[PDB]
């Protein structure tokens, strides 16, 4: 998803 | 006691050398077995058995 | 008493009349040996506890090591594989002797017991020969001289040679007053040499039994003594942080290593194969390389963690092993 | 790897060494050192003869009685930088040999080589003190004079069945040593008193507890958390 | 377009913090790491796990703080697939060893103080629990590392974890639950447990100010962990909760405080060794 | 006293199994890392196997490698030797040899008895004299040549020479080229140039008569030589 925020530990 | 005495009067009748005699001979002994000290003379690696 | 004192000072001014130079004046022109920068080559460890004597073989390869664990490690220097190792019956042991055959091994301490231990047997384990047991007091220092004979210094004040067949004192050495810490045989080994607690060094003559000199200059134990190579002078190492050569023939101290810094007693002293550099083990845990002639430190093996107990240099001179109460010894070259 | 066959043997049984001397370092390091020092007639060997081994709470303790050396100790006190405690005997009965016992603790606590390790002072025989006590016979200011000053101190724990005078006797024992301790050292080692008698047989227990206590304040600098 | 594009104001408010964070820690666990090794006096097997701890904490402040901050700026990552398994990798695993070698600490002080006489860890144990407290570390991060990937969105490359396709997310979920409770749950007990009996001891006269500055730290080092990382934690667990709030923007900013409160942990130890510590205060100075 | 006995031989169907025995006794079994050597009825001796102290390392020689095992029991002090798959070219006269490995050490110092079993690369080591007829009084120089020089980088060169006696087992008379091994008399003499070596042995006497086998320990497999006889 665009509008959807990645983050890794 | 008498012990000491004695042991002294036997210390007392020992014969010196001049001190500049010994040293000399020490300094003598030093310079001679120079290069045969390792220690002194840095040994080539190749020698040295701990290299 | 009176007599004693009048001799006293004859002796007195008899070395003042010898003492026509100093050993300073005379190696003033004498260059400097410069720095000797040694390092580590080989760290030998493997000890539990604090290591408290060492002693090279003839071979130069071999040397054995006291531990207050109780255990004799015999090790090869050359590839730090360790040979041998002795279960001791006393743990606290001061000294380790290693004879110049190879055959045989000593050690003694608080036991007051000295037990010499035959390396080489058909059975293939180390086995104690005979134990020495007449001495009184701890056993500080064990020399071979045959693998028959063995001069062993105690805290009893007296030192005694000792037939290792019979097991008997062949001739016992009571001058000291204080508890003889240290012996050197003489290169020649017909002449001892002991430093005691009583500030005083006496020369013995192995055959006759007897003191043949005395000499005084420290201001407290001679915890160490050493034989210079040509057996004409020994160097001592004393709490009051002082390293003093005395010349056996002058019967005169020649020169004194001390340094301001220095406020540590010396623990062991050794002489190099020439004899020009003095290595000592101060309680600085490290130790100090002094020209003899110069009196000057050329330079210091700082590479241990407590007090250096031990230093041996080897009989070809190649190197210096170093033992500490930090459970290791280290092959410096 | 450049080693012939015999080296490859030969570094074979250096390993092999140094396995037994693996299982023995163990043993070494499970094994508590302690020196049973104190002078005669302090019945140092009946407080649990070179070396005595006992064991508490799976805890085994190695108490080494070195009274074949006299005269000078410092020289072979060297030997002995490295007990976690050193167990101190006092004949409290004997005044004459009390003020000998102090100047020997004093060297003790003062001595360079044991500058950091802790004593388990153990007044022994206080059965014999107390009986003296009762029976008067010579006063303790007679020897020491600051006996008639001393008072027995607020925090001092007065057993059962004991006379003020027999318990300002003990404590004032235990003050002396106390004040002997306390002049030298700077935390770096502590004096534990425990008064005890010939019967008492929970000196081990005793000498448990201190050396969990040493090695704990030991650890509280050694793990940095000081 | 991507939303994730915070102004310009926010970007250097949010660069500033972190940056002071991320030196702050990293050069100070790097000056902890030398004062040990450097110094051979303080060079003992006893601190081979603090060692262990200061390490791992320094890598992390490193690359796990810089990394992922960057890529929060506007969730771009400006790296690589590579870079995407690396981060995946590296410093997830360095998180994971530092909170197991606060662990190892705890277990060593619990065993100095309630169990003195006990011999300490032998030294090659030690260096074993070390190769194993790594270990475990990989083994954790391992999946995230397998299953990463640089999608490449139009708006911006994303390093995403394709965790196996699954109706309830199963695997997904339940190796995020399993992390949650093997680096928080559990530890927060140990070293809960452990270093309250060892404050009980210690709590119970200068020597006495000392013992209760100890207890003073290990309860410090308790709530750090607790608190610090319960925000972390929650985070990573939304999606599995709510993901239409990871579909919102201001997702963006809380991930960015999580990290800040987690990375923190990092300053804690030394600041820690200096304040309680005599002769890790020397060390500091000297450097 | 240093015995080794060994026994469990005999007469065994080709392909069946036996296992020898050597009980050790007067010495530290575990601290001696023990050797298995054969000797056909007629020819020399070959290394069987070789087990380490502590059992370690365990070397076997090609011939036996697999059907051969060798194992140590260090609490009962013996040697165990199971052997299977037993062709014909195993009947020989079993040797258990004991040897300690240490700066200085004499490895092969002592051979057991023997037991009799019948069955109903490597560096080459050359004896060129099987025979050589010597009176007593006079001086021999047995030689031996090597493949490949025994002589490795840590200067020791590692030949070592054997003397079987008619009628004993054999014994070591000089270890490492030229060491003299402890209870042999000083007549024997080792020289060596690494490739080839030469034993000299002075005053010949009548206990000098038996063969000589020179052996390398060099590497795995050893190998022993021929052997060269001196009758009388
Ligand atoms: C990519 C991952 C696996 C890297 C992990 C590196 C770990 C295993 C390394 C990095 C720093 C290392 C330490 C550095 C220095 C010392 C002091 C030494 O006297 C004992 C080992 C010890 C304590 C090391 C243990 C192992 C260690 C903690």
């Amino acid at each position: 998803k665009p509008q959807q925020f990645f983050g890794l530990m | 006691a008498r012990k000491l005495v004695e042991q002294l009067k036997m210390e007392a009748n020992i014969d010196r050398i001049k001190v500049s005699k010994a040293a000399a001979d020490l300094m003598a002994y030093c310079e001679a077995h120079a290069k045969e000290d390792p220690l002194l003379t840095p040994v080539p690696a190749s020698e040295n058995p701990f290299r | 008493r009176q007599e004693a004192e009048q001799l006293k000072n004859q002796i007195r001014d008899a070395r003042k009349a010898c003492a026509d130079a100093t050993l300073s004046q005379i190696t003033n022109n004498i260059d400097p040996v410069g720095r000797i920068q040694m390092r580590t080559r080989r760290t030998l460890r493997g000890h539990l506890a604090k290591i408290y004597a060492m002693h090279w073989g003839t071979d130069s390869r071999l040397l054995v090591s006291a531990s207050q664990d109780g255990k004799l490690i015999i090790w090869d220097s050359y590839t730090t594989n360790k040979v041998h190792a002795i279960p001791l019956r006393s743990s606290w042991v001061m000294t380790c002797a290693y004879a110049p055959s190879g055959n045989y091994v000593a050690c003694g301490g608080l036991d007051n017991i000295c037990s010499i231990y035959n390396l080489k047997t058909r059975e293939g384990n180390v086995r104690v020969s005979r134990e020495l047991a007449g001495h009184t007091g701890y056993l500080s220092c064990c020399r071979f001289l045959d693998d028959n004979q063995i001069v062993t210094s105690s805290g009893d004040t007296t030192c005694a040679l000792w037939d290792i067949e019979t097991g008997q004192q062949t001739t016992t050495f009571t001058g000291h007053t204080g508890d003889v810490m240290s012996l050197s045989l003489a290169p020649d080994t017909r002449l001892f040499v002991s430093g005691a607690c009583d500030a005083s060094a006496k020369l013995w003559d192995v055959r006759e039994g007897m003191c043949r000199q005395t000499f005084t200059g420290h201001e407290s134990d001679i915890n160490a003594i050493c034989f210079f190579p040509n057996g004409n002078a020994f160097a001592t190492g004393s709490d009051d942080a002082t390293c003093r050569l005395f010349d056996l023939r002058a019967d005169q101290e020649l020169m004194t290593y001390s340094h301001d810094n220095i406020i540590c007693g010396i623990t062991s002293v050794s002489f190099s194969k020439s004899g020009r550099l003095l290595l000592a083990g101060y309680d600085d845990f490290n130790c100090n390389v002094w020209d003899a002639l110069k009196a000057d430190r050329a330079g210091v093996l700082a590479g241990h963690d407590n007090r250096v107990s031990c230093l041996g240099v080897t009989d070809d001179g190649m190197a210096v092993a170093t033992g500490s109460w930090d459970s290791f010894l280290k092959i410096w070259n | 790897c450049t080693l012939s066959a015999e080296d490859k043997a030969a570094v074979e049984r250096s390993k092999m060494i140094e396995k037994q001397l693996q299982k023995d370092k163990q043993v070494y390091r499970a094994t508590h050192r302690l020196l049973l020092l104190g002078a005669d007639n302090s019945g140092k060997s009946t407080i649990v003869i070179f070396e005595t081994k006992f064991q508490v709470d799976k805890v085994n303790f190695h108490m080494f009685d070195v009274g074949g050396q006299r005269d000078e100790r410092r020289k072979w006190i060297q030997c002995f930088n490295d007990v976690t405690a050193i167990i101190f005997v006092v004949d409290s009965s004997d005044y004459n040999r009390l003020q000998e016992a102090l100047n020997l603790f004093k060297s003790i606590w003062n001595n360079r080589w044991l500058r950091t390790i802790s004593v388990i002072l153990f007044l022994n025989k206080q059965d014999l003190l107390a009986e003296k006590v009762l029976a008067g016979k010579s006063k303790i200011e007679d020897y020491f004079p600051e006996f008639a000053r001393y008072t027995t101190p607020e925090d001092a724990t007065p057993e059962p069945g004991e006379d003020p005078r027999v318990t300002r006797a003990k404590y004032f024992i235990r003050d002396e040593f106390l004040r002997i301790s306390t002049a030298s050292g700077d935390g770096r080692h502590y004096c534990y008193p425990h008064f005890t008698c010939a019967v008492d047989t929970e000196n081990a227990r005793r000498i448990f507890n201190d050396c969990r206590d040493i090695i704990q304040r030991m650890h509280l600098r050694q793990y940095e958390l000081l | 377009p991507n939303q994730f594009v915070q102004p310009a104001w926010q970007i250097v408010l949010w660069a500033a913090a972190y940056t002071v964070i991320v030196v702050t820690s990293v050069v100070g666990n790097v000056v902890v790491m030398w004062i040990i090794l450097a110094h051979k006096r303080m060079r003992t097997v006893t601190n081979y796990f603090l060692v262990n701890l200061a390490f791992a904490e320094a890598s992390m402040a490193a690359f796990n703080t810089v990394v992922n901050f960057t890529y929060a700026v506007h969730n771009e990552w400006y790296y690589g697939l590579f870079y995407c398994k690396f981060h995946n990798f590296f410093p997830i695993a360095a998180v994971f060893a530092s909170i197991y070698s606060m662990t190892a600490v705890a277990f060593d002080r619990y065993m100095a103080i309630i169990h003195p006489l006990q011999p300490r860890l032998s030294a090659t144990a030690t260096k074993v629990v070390i190769c194993v407290i790594w270990v475990l570390a990989l083994l954790l991060a391992f999946p995230q590392g397998y299953y990463s990937t640089t999608e490449t969105m139009p708006s911006r490359v994303v390093c995403m974890i394709e965790w196996p396709e699954h109706p309830n997310k199963i695997y997904e979920k339940v190796y995020h639950i399993c992390v949650t409770v093997l680096i928080y749950f559990l530890p927060l007990l140990v070293i809960g447990y452990a270093y309250t009996v060892v404050g009980i001891t210690l709590w119970a006269h200068e020597q006495v100010s000392a013992k209760r500055k100890v207890v003073k730290m290990m309860i410090v080092v308790v709530c750090t962990f607790a608190i610090c990382w319960l925000p972390f934690h929650i985070f990573f667990l939304l999606p599995y909760i709510n993901p239409d709030l990871y579909l919102k923007k201001f997702i963006q900013q809380v991930y960015l405080a999580i990290m800040w409160l987690a990375m923190s942990s990092t300053m804690y130890n030394p600041i820690i060794y200096c304040c309680l510590n005599d002769r890790f205060r020397l060390g500091f100075k000297h450097a | 006293d240093v015995q080794l006995v060994e026994s469990g031989g005999g007469l065994v169907q080709p392909g069946g199994s036996r296992k020898l025995s050597c009980s050790a006794s007067g010495f530290a079994f575990s601290s001696f890392g023990m050797h298995w050597v054969r000797q056909a009825p007629e020819k020399g001796l070959e290394w069987v196997a070789y087990i380490s102290s502590g059992s370690g390392t365990i070397y076997y020689a090609d011939t036996v490698k697999g059907r051969f095992t060798i194992s140590r029991d260090d609490p009962k002090n013996t040697l165990f030797l199971q052997m299977t798959s037993l062709r014909s070219e195993d009947t020989a006269m079993y040797y258990c040899v004991r040897s300690i490995y240490y700066y200085g050490s004499s490895p092969f110092d002592f051979w057991g008895q023997g037991t009799t079993l019948t069955v109903s690369s490597d560096i080459v080591m050359t004896q060129a004299t099987s025979s050589v007829p010597v009176t007593p009084g006079e001086s021999v120089s047995i030689s031996c040549r090597s493949s490949k020089s025994l002589l490795h980088s840590n200067g020791n060169t590692y030949l070592y020479w054997f003397l079987q006696r008619p009628g004993q087992s054999p014994q070591l008379l000089i270890y490492r080229m030229s060491n003299l091994a402890s209870g042999v008399p000083d007549r024997f003499s080792g020289s060596g140039s690494g490739t080839a070596f030469t034993l000299t042995i002075s005053r010949l006497e009548a206990e000098d008569v038996g063969v000589y086998y020179c052996m390398q320990h060099l590497e795995y497999p050893l190998t022993f030589g021929a052997g060269t006889k001196l009758e009388l």
